[PDB]
């Protein structure tokens, strides 16, 4: 019954007795947010600054890594219950409205959020960092990270593990 | 430059784009056309300076 301990002594047991329902439930793990694509790279002939419009162009004239560009794991849990399986969702956020929200984003499209946690005292997809310039070049540095990067071993859903 | 390429361009774009040429470039081509006047040689010579031409907003 403790998340923290290691994988080798007793299971977290419980009671689930009856054979779980298919499709076989799948857990991504990791942050929740809203598009954010994380693979960015460095990309010519961009389009105008200022004029979005132009900015389509480039989305079916894409840079190479930029094709078929991935998201948070939420994107693949809420993508796979579409497509017929069953996802559940590891991960914590904060107890404000974008938290709330973001759950709610997730629960509407029949991902399991047991297995998110709350952070009350914290703000979701919020990080304070604090501005460093260091040899003449602007710098940041994380002074707390955000609840999506701040989920304890501890908080694991071993339910939704085992499952 | 690149109105059409990525939008549906301004339905009215074709009269907008045209008499913004016409005020730009119509206007110049034109009075450059204009010759000089005198009857064969006398007290009178006119002629108009199109570089110094100049458009006022209307008062209404």
């Amino acid at each position: 019954t403790n998340p923290d301990s290691d994988p080798a002594l007793v299971d977290y047991d419980d009671g689930i007795d009856f054979p779980y329902d298919d499709p076989p439930l799948v857990c991504c793990f990791g942050a929740v947010q809203k598009e954010f694509v994380p693979v960015v790279r460095v990309h010519d002939n961009p389009m105008h600054p200022d004029i979005y419009s132009q900015w389509k162009m480039l989305q079916w004239d894409p840079p190479e890594f930029g094709r078929a560009p991935g998201g948070p794991p939420s994107n693949v849990a809420i993508s796979h219950v579409r497509l017929g399986g069953r996802a559940a969702f590891m991960g914590k956020v904060g107890g404000d409205d974008y938290g709330e929200e973001l759950v709610l984003m997730m629960n509407k499209e029949r991902v399991q959020t047991r297995g998110v946690k709350f952070d009350e005292g914290a703000s979701t997809a919020c990080t304070r960092v604090k501005i460093k310039f260091e040899d003449g070049k602007m710098k940041a540095e994380t002074v707390k990270e955000p609840p999506e990067d701040s989920l304890l071993a501890s908080e694991l859903n071993l339910a939704v593990l085992k499952e | 430059g690149k109105e059409g390429t990525s939008t549906i361009p301004g339905f009215n774009q074709i009269q907008f784009e045209g008499f913004y040429r016409f005020i730009d470039q119509g206007l110049i081509e034109e009075l450059s056309k204009f010759p000089k006047i005198e009857d064969i040689d006398h007290e009178i010579e006119f002629q108009l300076f199109v570089e110094t031409y100049q458009l006022v907003e209307p008062l209404i």
